């Protein structure tokens, strides 16, 4: 069981909920208000697995441009990515392809998972038969909620099966 | 390290330290907290200072890391998108021929090549943002000599394509939003009329070279032309063939070739028949080499490196693309029917591959199929279309049987409050993947109902013999036989479920311990609630049915409770009316059984059971057509809840103090919880119910109120985690659910108003405005919204009593910091918009300096980036603007005192890169207003400028504002903007258009000319 890290990017338009998912895996809490991330802030996120610790340091990237810091600068050696959008919003799946662009133009061959994340709400407005930019990319595609625990776990049990080669691989509690 | 000693980066007057540089940009990758944050603050203001560029030549000469040159390359990026029209000609030259110069350089070198392929990358990208400011006029020849380079050097080639690849991208791709539509359809029109040049080096390549990564980056580049080039390259050259029989069989140009063919085959066009014809055919002379007939496709994948997985997914989108779009091109040749059923035949294998994604594109193709099939014909048990497919159509009904998703999908969720309940997800991909399912098996259920009925006999049979027994296959099983309800006539139906419950019931006996039965009951209860009609038409059934359902209460096993509730409501709303009237053979309607019962039906329930149970008899007393017997339903319906209810209202008058008790709150919040519940299903009538609790609910949200205050007072929002807080908020927010629930569904307006609007305000909005602000409920705001969207007119003269508890005190809240108390920024402006769209007048009743306040809180709305509040701002100032307009009275003077100042708010907003979210509205809004003064709009928008008519003052004012706000825009892009503003005020979406050409030229310094054309 030893100690493995993986630099884990996140990115996303701004108001999708990176920062709110980041929070509530860290610490449990769910935050209300929106406090936009200026430029990045990196938080290593620990998950306990039946072959031993894997530590995701994340990336929390700011998705306003007037934020954007050093954009594509901070993706730099990243092992893989999250590409977060807003189910409620069509804007921020038009712009995941953008997202993606500057992405894989730095860092081409990583495991990346795209969320469309909120699916709590009821006004749900980028329908699920709509979602299928992933496919061509050979992005795996999960639908979650950083609100109601909906496929919380799903993207960093996918991108650990993926970085540590192991298709079992499991997320325990301590 | 010090934050002094990083800053002197940004001197300027020395030299560049580049030791220092390298720290700085080691810290950005590799430290921590705030000296990571310095190193971002300070390679930010590097990257963006005027004067960076000049020293980009001495971080790539002397930098020792590939970080610091990478960051380098950043700097002279944003020089050229930002500024290269502003540059001196002598400047730029210098810049192509450096930039030239390190890409032969790099890419010549074959380390490089191996190692460096991000920082080669990213010189690509410098040289292309030179090509989107410049390509056609300041370098017209740039395609010729790229191409003579890329014949003269291989390695110059290899590069060459990719760059090739990202201007296809930037030009084709990516252009909205980063470019504007004249220089957009420039860059287009330059790329179209110089490709044939461009083609015959991909052909070139590809029909001679030997340079394995070279073909596979020309395949890459391909790949990106198939989105836009004349359609005579992809089908009246060799370009099939050659990509079939070079590339499609070679491993490591597989992937990318199947790529091609895939958009290839997503065209849709008539005029190329035979070439599809040969791209199928073809495909499929290869697929049978790599992949034979006879592999085990869920097992290759299971067990598959990276690129055998890509592998298959890609064969099931070739496949999905190329059937749905040109399948009929292949059924009408009678010699190429083995090959049609060798391509479903691959289709069914890919199938079994155990990856959601890759399942669903599957999926994709089988509804088509299912589709086509049901439109050409939908009778059962022979048409031209159906005939070829036949012989396989068992097997899609046996994939959709075997692999059903789950139906319904229940979570835990905690609220606010830390209770957690049982909701139900809704739209969810898992459900919607449901969905896909159902529809395709019912479609071939019609098709032949035998066939479907045979194979869920014999999936039944392998339940009871033991053979594919397993809780996961009996419940796939029962969501298929509960999907295809309604698909059988009624008669087939009766039979099919008689047989289907008499053997799970077999089951149920055969096997023993309560997990199995439990889990064998749950699809029973499943099942028959999936067949309504079943029910409808058997009463002496549905009794049983429901009896056993109240069996199931008082089974504490887990699960079994909540299969009986779910499956009661089912049943309850689908049957309604059978409840109600006395049913033949019968004394009484079944309703006042269930109603004498409930005492004993509901006595092991959970709490979140027991609210279910009450919401599903609320639909069969709502079905009750005779009021006063209506009446005497809900007396007797109500009876338990109003005894506890009755009971703690008398200890309360007794001593306020148990309502301190955290048993007692508990319950309250418990008995509430129950008349939302009822009050749901049964809509206006419960009215009775309501009157008869109002004034008490009232008293004790009162006191509740003001102990939450109180505590907070003392302890602040610390207590407010406290579980008797929490449970406090429970009755408060469900005594506020309750109100608005009702209200919402009532439908006498006038009583409403007269009734139950009077004593809020001493209770709940005067409450609010003492309460401590962490302690004022923002649910107060939102069932108020509700109130005025139900009432309109009958509540337009309270508004100046409900603003006075609520408006000012609630923007206090706000109005520090656009991020506070979000939920009272949201329900605050969902009411404003209600009194804005149902009661305008109480707006004009209002002096000048109020309404001042009320659209400077509307103004305020759409500045902020929490893009709902931001839109309902946006769609209230719309909503306002047309209101004024009504009357000629007001309108004017609104217009002369507040339509400028209005302008300017939506300009600062549309010209800010966080409101692009906006832009519909923004325009809608701005096209509105620009309209209103062409059109004609009677008192000077200037006071003096007397002369000057609306129009003119607009187009100076406007003007004058922007080259104020942004004093790098030139005169010329200053005037063509502001015109636009009237000249496209008819068409929202080329307004629109108008703003994000403007947004992109805000961004930009230009020099003395234009894109004209
Ligand atoms: N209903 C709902 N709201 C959510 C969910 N996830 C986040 N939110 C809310 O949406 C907002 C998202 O805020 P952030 O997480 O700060 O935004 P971000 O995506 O990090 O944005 P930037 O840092 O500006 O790029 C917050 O108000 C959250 O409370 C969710 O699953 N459901
Ligand atoms: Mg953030």
């Amino acid at each position: 069981e030893p100690q493995v890290q993986f630099k884990l990017v996140l990115v996303g338009d701004g108001g999708t909920g990176k920062t709110t998912f980041v929070k509530r895996h860290l610490t449990g809490e769910f935050e209300k208000k929106y406090v936009a991330t200026l430029g990045v802030e990196v938080h290593p996120l620990v998950f306990h697995t039946n072959r031993g610790p894997i530590k995701f340091n994340v990336w929390d990237t700011a998705g306003l441009e007037k934020f954007g810091g050093l954009r594509d600068g901070y993706y730099i050696q990243a092992q893989c990515a999250i590409i977060m959008f807003d189910v409620t919003s069509r804007v921020t799946y038009k712009n995941v392809p953008n997202w993606h662009r500057d992405l894989v133009r730095v860092c081409e061959n990583i495991p990346i998972v795209l969320c469309g994340n909120k699916v709590d709400i009821k006004d749900r407005k980028v329908k699920a038969k709509s979602i299928v930019f992933h496919r061509k990319k050979n992005l795996q595609y999960y639908d979650i909620s950083a609100k109601s625990n909906y496929n919380f776990e799903k993207p960093f049990l996918w991108l650990a099966r993926k970085l540590i080669g192991d298709p079992n691989l499991e997320f325990v509690a301590m | 390290l010090a934050d002094h000693a990083a800053r002197q980066l940004l001197d300027f007057s020395q030299k560049l330290d580049i030791n220092l540089l390298d720290n700085v940009v080691n810290c950005l990758y590799h430290g921590e907290g705030a000296q990571q944050r310095m190193a971002q603050e300070v390679l930010t203001h590097l990257k963006e200072h005027p004067d960076a560029w000049t020293r980009v030549d001495t971080i790539l000469e002397f930098s020792q890391n590939m970080n610091t040159k990478y960051y380098g390359l950043q700097i002279l990026e944003n020089v050229i998108k930002t500024r290269w029209k502003i540059l001196p000609r002598n400047q730029c030259e210098g810049i192509k021929k450096y930039v030239v110069g390190l890409i032969i350089k790099t890419s010549s070198d074959p380390t490089c090549v191996e190692k460096e392929k991000v920082y080669i990358g990213k010189l690509n990208m410098i040289l292309v943002q030179i090509l989107k400011q410049e390509w056609p006029k300041h370098w017209p020849t740039f395609i010729s000599d790229i191409v003579g380079a890329s014949r003269t050097s291989e390695s110059l080639c290899q590069n060459n394509m990719v760059i090739l690849k990202l201007l296809s991208e930037e030009v084709f791709d990516f252009s909205s939003g980063q470019i504007t539509q004249v220089k957009s359809k420039h860059l287009k029109d330059s790329m179209c009329n110089e490709f044939s040049q461009i083609f015959q080096l991909c052909q070139f390549v590809m029909e001679n070279s030997q340079n394995a990564p070279l073909v596979h980056a020309t395949l890459e580049t391909l790949l990106r032309f198939l989105n836009w080039i004349p359609l005579g390259y992809i089908f009246e050259t060799k370009l099939i063939s050659t990509l079939i029989y070079k590339f499609l069989n070679v491993p490591m140009f597989r992937n990318v070739s199947l790529k091609c063919l895939t958009e290839i085959a997503g065209v849709s066009v008539s005029q190329y028949e035979e070439q599809f014809v040969t791209l199928f055919t073809l495909t499929m002379m290869q697929l049978k080499q790599m992949l034979p007939l006879n592999t085990n496709i869920r097992l290759a994948y299971s067990n598959g490196k990276d690129d055998e997985q890509n592998f298959i997914q890609n064969l099931s989108l070739f496949l999905c693309t190329f059937l749905k779009e040109h399948d009929q091109l292949i059924e009408k040749r009678l010699n190429l029917r083995e090959t049609l059923m060798e391509a479903l035949h691959y289709m069914l294998l890919v199938s079994e591959v155990e990856e959601t994604e890759i399942f669903k594109i599957c999926l994709e193709y089988w509804n088509h199929l299912a589709a086509e099939l049901y439109r050409e014909s939908p009778f059962s048990t022979v048409p031209p279309r159906r005939q070829l497919y036949l012989p396989m159509l068992f097997k899609v009904r046996l994939l959709m049987v075997s692999r059903m998703a789950k139906p319904e999908e229940a979570a835990a969720v905690e609220n606010d409050q830390g209770e957690v309940v049982r909701e139900f997800m809704k739209d969810t991909d898992s459900i919607n993947l449901y969905k896909n399912m159902r529809e395709t098996l019912v479609y071939l259920t019609h098709l032949d109902y035998v066939d479907t009925e045979r194979i869920m006999t014999e999936k039944l049979h392998n339940q009871v013999n033991g053979t594919e027994w397993s809780w996961k296959n009996l419940n796939t099983l029962c969501w298929a036989i509960g999907s295809i309800s309604g698909a059988m006539h009624e008669e087939d139906e009766k039979r099919f479920l008689v047989t289907v419950i008499k053997d799970l019931l077999g089951l149920c006996e055969q096997k023993r311990g309560k997990d199995n039965k439990a889990i064998i009951a749950s699809n029973i209860m499943y099942i028959v609630g999936q067949y309504p009609r079943f029910l409808r038409a058997h009463w002496k059934f549905l009794k049983t049915v429901v009896n056993k359902l109240f069996e199931f209460m008082h089974e504490t096993h887990d699960g079994v409770q909540d299969m009986a509730c779910d499956t009661f409501i089912k049943i309850a709303q689908k049957c309604r009316r059978h409840f109600v009237q006395v049913q033949v053979g019968e004394v009484m309607p079944f309703i006042d059984e269930i109603l004498n019962n409930i005492n004993t039906i509901i006595c092991d329930l959970q709490p979140q059971q027991v609210h279910t149970f009450y919401e599903a008899v609320g639909y069969m007393i709502g079905a009750q057509t005779d009021q006063t017997v209506q009446e005497h339903l809900i007396e007797k319906y109500m009876l338990l809840p109003n005894q506890v209810w009755d009971s703690i209202i008398q200890q309360a008058t007794k001593n306020v103090d148990i309502l301190k008790d955290p048993e007692t709150v508990k319950q309250l919040g418990s008995i509430l919880k129950t008349n939302v519940r009822a009050c749901k299903a049964v809509g206006h009538p419960f009215v009775i119910q309501l009157g008869r609790i109002y004034l008490d609910m009232l008293n004790v949200y009162k006191c509740l109120s003001e102990n939450i205050s109180a505590a907070i007072q003392a302890n602040g929002e610390m207590v407010t985690k406290q579980p008797l807080i929490r449970s406090m908020r429970t009755v408060k927010r469900e005594t506020l659910k309750l109100i608005s629930g009702w209200v919402s569904r009532s439908n006498d307006p006038q009583m409403v108003a007269e009734n139950f609007v009077p004593p809020l305000l001493d209770a709940v909005l005067i409450d609010y405005q003492r309460n401590v602000p962490a302690a004022r409920e923002p649910e107060v705001l939102s069932t108020m919204a509700i109130i005025v969207n139900k009432l309109g007119g009958h509540i337009t003269a309270e508004i100046p009593q409900i603003f006075d508890a609520v408006f000012e005190c609630t923007l206090n809240m706000i109005n520090k910091d656009f991020e506070e108390y979000p939920e009272h920024r949201t329900n605050f402006f969902l009411l404003l918009q209600a009194v804005n769209s149902h009661c305008f007048p109480a707006f004009l009743a209002i002096p000048p300096t109020q309404f001042k306040l009320v659209l400077d809180s509307i103004i305020w709305a759409f500045k902020h980036t929490m893009r709902n509040v931001a839109d309902t701002g946006l769609q209230i100032l719309f909503t306002l603007l047309q209101n004024v307009a009504q009357e000629e009275a007001a309108a004017q003077s609104f217009y002369q005192t507040y339509f400028c100042d209005i302008l300017q708010h939506i300009f600062s907003v549309v010209t800010d890169t966080s409101h692009t979210a906006g832009l519909t509205m923004h325009a809608s809004i701005l096209a509105y207003m620009f309209n209103l003064v062409e059109e004609g709009k009677i008192s000077t928008s200037l006071n003096p400028g007397n002369p000057v008519n609306n129009q003119i003052f607009l187009q100076e004012y406007v003007a004058n504002l922007l080259k104020s706000a942004f004093p790098h825009l030139q005169d010329a892009q200053v005037k063509l903007f502001v015109t636009g503003l009237f000249s496209l005020n008819q068409d929202i979406p080329a307004f629109k258009e108008h703003l994000r050409d403007f947004l992109v030229q805000i961004k930009e310094f230009a020099g003395e000319d234009t894109s004209d054309l």
